[PDB]
């Protein structure tokens, strides 16, 4: 996250970190005790055998007791198009269920077809790069952002940080976008570079896919 | 080498094996010894700093036969065009002289100003990659056919027959490939060409630098 | 401490050199970083500069991963993905301009 703050410890119990040996490479959201939700391109070029799913993290550099780790047993995609970056959403079935507590919880999804309007107030988050240089965050960062409609797509959900150069950055793919307590976006791609201040960031619209998500997690 | 068979050990004692340091990583080329202190190679095999290896065969073994010498100089041709790979000829001057012997001694260049004649069968050799995924520890070689200059003028935008040779039957899977740059093209035990470029697919024909088109500049340079 | 092999094709021709980008083993990078090395070797190996990339009809690279997948990336598109990618998962890189 570029231009953000450190979040209160375990304020977002649904936040997930996907990891390989070298650590975090994408974000994700818990949507059921044995199902997490991330972006499609996050996994398309990795071997799912090694993806570790880290529930209940806050500082990625430390040993945390609040943590819980699963492998991915099966992936589900919904017409992913890797060139156009369309339906950029994937669901991973863990090899177990989460022990739900104060640090590990399931997020709440919108209703099918609910489209967000220009100006809505949202919250973006992740352990992504802290600026166009610098490295992955340690502590989970968050950032107040505004849903926009100009310079976007009807098949995407864009955000902007007016008059500042802030936004998502690398490592935030698959991290949730939170609006009215619901998960309305999945961090997908940026344009002309991290934190441009000119081009909105782009989130996969979770509400166009709600029926598909429900049927898989029951 | 694509479409070739393993060379008899040290049957080609002029082969050099270059290790090159780039701003962003390493590159590897071949070359050939043209005097007891001078290596002839390609100019896009230039790097800031170049470790030459003579007299080798299995280049991944620390052999008793090899001589490991760095390049005192790396003299690219003054008119070498990076974008079009024009004038792709570089001389390496070694930081100490080689010991001439069974496995290390030079190959001849042509007498003044004779490239080649179509139809001719020639041999190119190097430790270059053999396919899109594998490479070789050992010197390998393949026998190519010199093509009519029509072929290349149609396929490569910047081919010049004054300074380049057109090599390789389009129908056979025979070419020099990645890692063979700077290797010699021998006809009559004379290095008529330097391995330069082609299609990325290995699909013949491919372009060699016509060594004899730079005979004035090679002597001059070694002088 | 790892070597990633790359090839460059500019105006149909491609040097017969074995070229490598060095990466620190097992290191998560982004596609800006990958693009900057791609732009780097394009300049050093072939004299291909940003104004050359801009003036060309299409200019792209393809990253071949070890799990047999590939990703094709357009250098003139502004778009790139907010994902970290592992250095040691890359099998080879094909640059084509």
């Amino acid at each position: 996250i570029v231009g953000g703050r450190r979040a209160r410890p375990h304020a977002w119990p649904f936040m997930v970190s996907l990891q390989l040996r070298g650590g975090h490479f994408c974000g994700a959201t818990l949507i059921a005790p044995n199902f997490v939700m991330s972006a499609a391109h996050c996994v398309a070029n990795v071997n799912v055998r090694a993806v570790r799913v880290v529930l209940g993290a806050h500082n990625l550099s430390r040993r945390e007791p609040t943590r819980q780790v699963f492998a991915v047993q099966r992936i589900f995609e919904n017409g992913y198009d890797p060139v156009n970056l369309l339906n950029d959403i994937v669901i991973l079935q863990l090899n177990g269920s989460a022990t739900i507590n104060a640090n590990v919880q399931v997020a709440q999804l919108p209703a099918q077809g609910r489209r967000l309007g220009n100006g809505v107030q949202c919250l973006a988050m992740g352990w992504g790069l802290l600026g166009r240089n610098r490295g992955i965050a340690s502590v989970l960062q968050e950032l107040n952002v505004t849903v926009v409609t100009s310079l976007c797509r009807r098949s995407n959900v864009c955000t902007l940080v007016r008059g500042r150069q802030a936004g998502v950055c690398f490592g935030d793919s698959g991290s949730p976008l939170v609006c009215n307590g619901l998960i309305h976006g999945i961090a997908s791609f940026v344009r002309g570079g991290c934190a441009s201040g000119l081009y909105p960031d782009a989130f996969a619209p979770v509400a166009q896919f709600v029926n598909w998500i429900d049927s898989i997690i029951q | 080498i694509i479409g070739g068979r393993e060379s008899r050990p040290h049957s080609r004692p002029y082969m050099a094996y270059l290790q090159i340091q780039s701003p962003a990583g390493q590159s590897r080329c071949g070359g050939f010894l043209v005097r007891e202190d001078f290596v002839l190679t390609a100019a896009h095999c230039w790097g800031s700093n170049i470790n030459v290896t003579l007299g080798a065969h299995n280049i991944q073994r620390r052999e008793n036969t090899q001589q490991h010498i760095t390049a005192r100089r790396a003299i690219r041709h003054p008119q070498y065009n990076q974008r079009t790979i024009q004038n792709d000829i570089m001389l390496l001057q070694l930081s100490r002289r080689v010991r001439r012997n069974r496995n290390v001694n030079p190959v001849a260049l042509p007498r003044a100003q004779e490239g080649l004649r179509p139809g001719t069968l020639c041999t190119v050799a190097g430790w270059g990659r053999v396919s899109m995924r594998r490479g070789t520890d050992t010197l390998r070689e393949v026998q190519l056919r010199v093509q009519r200059d029509r072929q290349c003028l149609r396929i490569f935008g910047s081919y010049d027959p004054r300074r380049q040779i057109c090599v390789g039957d389009r129908r056979e899977r025979k070419a020099a490939f990645k890692g063979d740059s700077g290797g010699p093209l021998l006809c009559n035990n004379v290095a008529h060409g330097i391995v330069s470029y082609g299609k990325s697919s290995g699909v013949p024909p491919e372009v060699f630098t016509r060594v004899s088109s730079f005979l004035p500049w090679i002597r001059t340079t070694m002088r | 401490t790892v070597q990633v092999p790359y090839t460059i094709t500019v105006n149909g021709t491609s040097q017969n050199i074995l070229s490598n980008l060095t990466f620190n083993k097992n290191q998560n990078i982004s596609y800006k970083d990958l693009e900057g090395k791609v732009k780097s070797v394009l300049e050093s190996n072939r004299g291909i500069t940003d104004v050359d990339l801009r003036l060309s009809k299409q200019a792209k690279y393809t990253v071949n991963f070890k799990n047999g997948t590939k990703k094709v990336i357009d250098l003139k598109s502004g778009i790139y993905t907010a994902n970290l990618i592992n250095s040691s998962d890359i099998k080879s890189i094909n640059i084509n301009v």
